[PDB]
């Protein structure tokens, strides 16, 4: 049937039968100068869509950037010197029976991606633009630092086939239309500072294309909302 | 002052050796570990998890993710084959570079049973069947429709389902075989065209993955064949 | 029953002692650049860094074994007859003073590990422990050193694990005798977390993630072919 | 007899190593020990201590006594600041000298709370308030009296007290953080103007002292930066 | 729980082998000065005599390590083909016998410890006691050896530690050998009592505590300055 989740003052819907994976199989939790919580941050984060056509190479979006300027938790991001969270990412997509498509919705930690140019670093508005998302290309990407968004190798290297390692979903239209995934805290430290250091990156690759019949709407729209759990910072206390 | 003998072998650096190293830091604490998910101890846990097969290896299709999708033809004759590949995770290419081939490549026995799921990508008011036909290997590959369904198949129905999970058994006259270069064979037959409501025009595709069983077994490890470096890197 | 997976674990995967370095130094040189040094790196052999980089964080103690031996070169001195040659191989904890000069004040180590080998004996050994003030080795960083600058990307000061010197303790001979270090690295008491792909394409910079793009495999004739 | 093998590392000389050495003077009775007052035994013993810290470290004075006292005007603009120094008890040249700092100089990495001890060295009659503000790392210092009251801060009120405590907390992403170079800020501010029987001339001081806390602790022994020679001194 | 405070023990702290003395002999002379010596002082290394004089009395044994390195010289010596070379360190004890020739009698030895030690082995090692008719050394004396001396202030006979003699048993060639003794301290069981502040003042004598008086800190450009 249809399931109705609040968090804070937004409301969104899921299905009953939504499958749910659940990071390394790692629920977040607190690390259980004193850390401070913040529930009030734990909202859904709606992005705006980004529509699926039948040429569109992957997405990706870095979270730590994306919701730096949501609101709250971005107010946060900015605050803190140090912080942490986990979070619950939800990839809706709004289609017909007429449409066709497979979905890989995977995120990746600590996805250092690659340059253009091999004696060069990618700049910061490449690896992240933030709430808009990065697109890869069907083709080899040209730029002095730019980040080397080629599909195949996921701009980090590796085969884009190989990426199932990671946390992901399938979303094939045929069977499903969302995906959720519920990411722990994953670091080498115990808390580190967000505004310089995505935790992971969030790819959503569509490994078979996306097809329609005659008639049908061109574009798929893919909604990404983002849910932080368990977000607590440093704490200013003894002067 | 205890009598002690030259005991052929000392003195010597065998590289694999298990000795205790004298510590440069002793009287140093090192921080205590922290609780990162995503604890793995065998590379097996990898080898087990489903990789995108790229069957689409045709020339010119290997740099795109064309690679992976293999093409539901609209309209083809009945009995042909959609696709096929040896058994072969370590030596042939369409399984060679997946996370399976790769940790198999960074060995030189091997031992298990491959798990095969082939994913059909097309519209849910689309129906067909197809042959998933396995050779047992020194079989030789099927040339015809009917050749895949008198051995080992299943009838993949697409309106039924849109996955079909295929194990591979193990076949072999030894414990372990070499990783590199019989294995058999997957061939796919079109048993009925793919039908929908009458106005579509693109095609569908079929997505693969592999992965190990859990009799999964790798014995001697050795140097992956695919990095390569003429010195070092700094 | 089962087969044993034991040789495919990540101790038995990772823990291989493997040459990640030589260097050679003379024993007279007309400057004082008469040693050999090292950075400790693991991103430097491409075997060695492929294996590692299949997991994300890392934490290991690095068991480190010298080889060293030396030669006589060419002429023009005779009567050689130089005594057993001894050497010194100097590990520099994070932080600590670095030789610029093969008689600088940091040679005489006042808290530098110091090892004095003499030749014919068994190689020397040295082992480092887990030294970072994280709780692991991050083999990527999705982040900057300092936000500001560019080039700081994918750089974290917690991945410094020291630098070895090497050099002669005595010269023997008033004539030239050159010797090459060859070390060998192996960890030990590996704890890896967040598998991931194995690189794909080849490695271009120590310090990068940059790649030339690669097809995901190599390519045959049909979809339908068998050889 | 026993055989034996040759181990690697043997026959050499690890400087950091715990190898009993025979006794060139066996068979010596050395003198008893005697119950001397004092004994130490931890370095933190000495880091506990309060040392008083040289803040009007100004050109010219530090060869004088009076670096140690921080002026305090008899007038001047309400919400100035009185001092200001960061928190870098082994890298701020206001704490690196301290007997705290100068145990931090031996070591490379350390943790721990810093305790800061302001002591009002003006007459009894006098009276007036201070804000001892506290910036955490990264912040940066305040500017104004605004900014330091909606921080972290205390109104030291030298009427009540002529000494006023402030423990530095312990904020840092790893458990050690390096000697050498954020750490904070300590800044004062007049919040009143000293008050006194309206008859005096001469200006007040504040002496400054800092000490570690219980939960401090060094890891890495290292050369001071401090002592240095060109050769041996005899 | 509290972090642990193991390395920053006054054993941990001192007990760190450092080398305080390095000499050269030769092999054949003019006179019979062919031997190293070095009378056993803590006040001749900055670090070490700053780390000792942070606190008052203390009482260790002394662990020392020779490492002895020899090295052939120039040339007209031809068929050299000397066998291995055997060093001699004489250990004298206070009040002991102090050899002023390279074959003098005090080399016999009747009651100073002596090791002997041919090259290409481990190092010589050897462990004075705690040797004071007094209960601990004093690394201050606020006194006079003889009040009549003006010149005695800061001198007691209990921190005397003895002399370290070196010497070549055998000539080995009739060519040039000079030998490198590179003496390494460590004191152990180490009992500090009275902590003091760490000098400041850069040392100027090793006899004495005179001092150039220098400023309590590094100035900075105002007393609200940041950086």
């Amino acid at each position: 049937r249809v399931r109705s989740i609040t968090l804070g003052n937004s409301t969104i819907t899921t299905q009953e039968c939504a499958n749910v994976v659940v990071g390394y199989g790692v629920w977040p939790t607190y690390l259980n100068q004193p850390t401070q919580p913040d529930v009030a941050t734990c909202r859904f984060y709606t992005l705006e869509s980004v529509m699926w056509q039948q040429s569109s190479p992957g997405w990706w979006w870095k979270f730590p950037d994306a919701l730096s300027n949501m609101g709250l938790f971005g107010q946060n991001m900015q605050y803190h010197y140090l912080g942490r969270a986990g979070y619950t990412v939800h990839v809706q997509c709004n289609a017909s029976k007429f449409h066709q498509g497979c979905l890989l919705v995977v995120c990746v930690p600590e996805a250092e991606m690659g340059c253009a140019t091999l004696a060069n670093k990618p700049d910061q508005k490449s690896l992240s633009n933030g709430e808009t998302a990065n697109m890869f290309e069907s083709q080899n990407s040209t730029g002095q630092t730019a980040v080397q968004a080629n599909v195949i190798n996921a701009g980090m290297g590796v085969g884009v086939g190989n990426l199932t390692i990671f946390p992901h979903q399938w979303i094939n239209l045929r069977t499903n239309n969302s995906a959720t995934i519920v990411m722990p805290y994953i670091n080498s430290v115990p808390m580190d500072n967000m505004f310089r250091h995505n935790n992971f990156t969030l790819m959503i690759i569509p490994f078979a294309p996306l097809s329609y019949s005659t008639g049908a709407t061109t574009y798929v729209p893919i909604t990404v909302t983002v849910a932080p759990m368990c977000a607590e910072y440093n704490g200013l206390r003894l002067a | 002052g205890l009598p002690t003998m030259l005991t052929p072998g000392s003195n010597q650096f065998l590289t694999s050796d298990d000795f205790q190293s004298p510590s440069a830091m002793p009287q140093f604490d090192v921080t205590p570990e922290m609780d990162i998910p995503g604890q793995v101890n065998n590379l097996m846990e990898i080898a087990e998890v489903d990789s995108v097969v790229p069957v689409n290896n045709t020339e010119g299709k290997v740099l795109s993710i064309e690679s992976y999708q293999i093409p539901v033809q609209s309209n083809s004759t009945n009995g042909s084959q959609v696709f096929g590949f040896p058994l072969m995770p370590g030596a042939s290419s369409v399984l060679n570079r997946t996370l399976l081939g790769e940790i198999l490549n960074y060995y030189t026995h091997w031992s298990g049973s491959i798990k095969l799921t082939f994913m059909f990508c097309g519209s849910a008011m689309a129906t067909g069947k197809f042959l998933l036909a396995y050779s047992p290997p020194g079989a030789g590959a099927p040339t015809t429709r009917k050749e895949a369904m008198l051995g080992t198949h299943v009838i993949w129905d697409v309106g039924l389902q849109s996955s079909c999970v295929l194990c591979i058994p193990w076949i072999s006259q030894t414990h372990y075989r070499y990783v590199v270069v019989a294995g058999g064979y997957i061939t796919c037959w079109y048993q009925t065209n793919i039908v929908v409501p009458a106005d579509t025009q693109s095609d569908c595709k079929i997505l693969c993955f592999v992965s190990a069983c859990n009799d999964f077994s790798v014995r001697m490890l050795k140097d992956t064949p695919f990095i390569k470096q003429d010195n070092f890197y700094q | 029953n089962y087969h044993s997976r034991s040789e495919s674990t990540v101790e038995n995967f990772l823990c291989r002692s493997a040459c990640v370095f030589y260097t050679t130094y003379r024993n007279h040189g007309t400057d004082g650049d008469n040693f050999g040094y090292w950075v400790i790196n693991t991103r430097q052999v491409a075997q060695l860094r492929r294996k590692l980089e299949m997991f994300t964080y890392a934490r290991f103690d690095l068991e480190l074994t010298f080889v060293i031996t030396s030669t006589q070169e060419q002429s023009t001195i005779q009567g050689q007859d130089s005594p057993v040659l001894t050497h010194q191989i100097m590990y520099v904890p994070p932080g600590g003073p670095v030789p610029t000069k093969v008689n600088s004040y940091s040679w005489q180590t006042s808290t530098n590990p110091s090892v004095f080998w003499t030749e014919g004996s068994a190689p020397p050994r040295m082992s480092i422990p887990f030294i970072s003030i994280g709780n692991a080795y991050s083999m990527f960083y999705d982040g900057w050193a300092k936000f500001d600058k560019q080039g700081t990307y994918g750089i974290n000061t917690l991945n410094n694990m020291g630098t070895l010197y090497m050099r002669h303790v005595n010269d023997g001979s008033p004539g030239p005798i050159v010797s090459t270090v060859r070390i060998y690295f192996k960890p030990k008491h590996v704890k890896t977390w967040v598998p991931r792909p194995p690189r794909l394409c080849q490695y271009q910079k120590a310090g990068n993630v940059n790649f030339e793009p690669t097809g995901v495999t190599e390519s045959r004739t049909d979809i339908t072919t068998m050889q």
